[PDB]
């Protein structure tokens, strides 16, 4: 099974600076790695997916990257709206389709 | 606009089992796999299991296979998840989720998700 | 049939040799089945060209089966695909 790690768990950040978080690869994916947004209560909201293809309507501050094992999410110019849990999942070849931990981006 | 409309919450005793569902409309139901996340509460998100509508084929997280039980009705446009033998470790949000048929890279609409409480 | 989705294949038995001249694999599926399997093998310098000479035609996965792929190849160095799971074959001979 692959494991997915992210890094950091947790981070407070102000509205219009900009935060980097990532998500690490037991085993190579091949850039099928979704990004994911949560608020409080609600369902998650893709974000990311094939590890760097906006989603529809998802405002171009956010930016994926990576690749193999390793991925990157970077949120430019945080806007209020940004807060919640970020969670990262794959897709390549044989599920589980695991989850990442999540990272917790609350605006400071 | 695609729409998956999950049914309401379950507060039951242990032992129990539920059976919930996932409506969709706005779009065609059978190009589309349903896929079902666990989350419990404060925790992180857990694939369960999915089903591809127009062909009937299921997978399942291994940790899930003698608890869940994913159907679909083409007719009505649902997927069903059944939970059997409810404890407290079963008490979660329960997401229904929309992912491609065919090219199956992400869940990209979400449903607002299913509370299941096991209660005394 | 419908394509099988490029991105769910896995090794169940990687590429070897079959004793009768030709390359035998065998894989795993994990989307909609059941579906055509895209295979191909590309030579180095020619991405583009499917160099793999099928002996199993119409490869499929089926609900109880399917899976096996048996092929000839090309000398030199060489990639499997089905799908995008790839494997290298390097063959030798001429």
């Amino acid at each position: 099974d692959i494991e997915l790690t992210q890094s950091p768990a947790s981070l407070s950040a102000s509205v219009g600076e900009t935060v980097t978080i990532t998500c690490r690869a037991s085993g190579n994916i091949h850039n099928y790695l979704a990004w994911y947004q949560q608020k409080q209560g609600k369902s998650p909201q893709l974000l990311v997916y094939k590890a760097q293809t906006l989603a529809d309507g998802v405002p171009s501050r956010f930016s994926g990257s990576g690749s193999g094992t390793q991925y990157s999410l970077k949120i430019n110019s945080l806007q209020p709206e940004d807060f919640g849990s970020y969670y990262c999942q794959h897709f390549w070849s044989t599920p589980p389709w695991t989850f990442g931990g999540g990272t917790k981006l609350e605006i400071k | 606009q695609v729409q998956l409309q999950q049914s309401g919450p379950e507060l039951v005793k242990p032992g129990a089992s539920v059976k919930m569902s996932c409506k969709a409309s706005g779009y065609t139901f059978t190009d589309y796999v349903i896929g079902w996340v666990k989350q419990r509460t404060g925790q992180g998100l857990e694939w369960i299991g999915e089903i591809y509508p127009g062909s009937g084929t299921t997978y399942y997280n291994e940790k899930f296979k003698d608890k869940a039980t994913l159907t679909a009705d083409k007719s009505s446009n649902t997927a069903y998840m059944q939970l059997s033998s409810l404890t407290s470790e079963d008490s979660a949000v329960y997401f229904c989720a929309r992912g491609e048929d065919g090219y199956y890279i992400a869940l990209d609409y979400w449903g607002q998700g299913t509370t299941v409480t096991v209660s005394s | 049939y419908t394509m099988c989705d490029k991105s769910k294949f896995a090794w169940k038995r990687t590429p070897t040799d079959s004793g009768h001249d030709t390359v035998v694999m065998e894989v795993t599926f994990s989307g909609s089945k059941p579906c055509r399997i895209p295979v191909r093998a590309v030579a180095h310098g020619s991405p583009d060209v499917n160099v793999a000479m099928l002996i199993t035609p119409n490869p499929t996965i089926e609900n109880d089966g399917g899976g096996f792929i048996e092929m000839q190849l090309p000398p030199g160095d060489n990639i499997i695909y089905v799908g995008e799971l790839s494997h290298q074959w390097f063959q030798t001979g001429s």
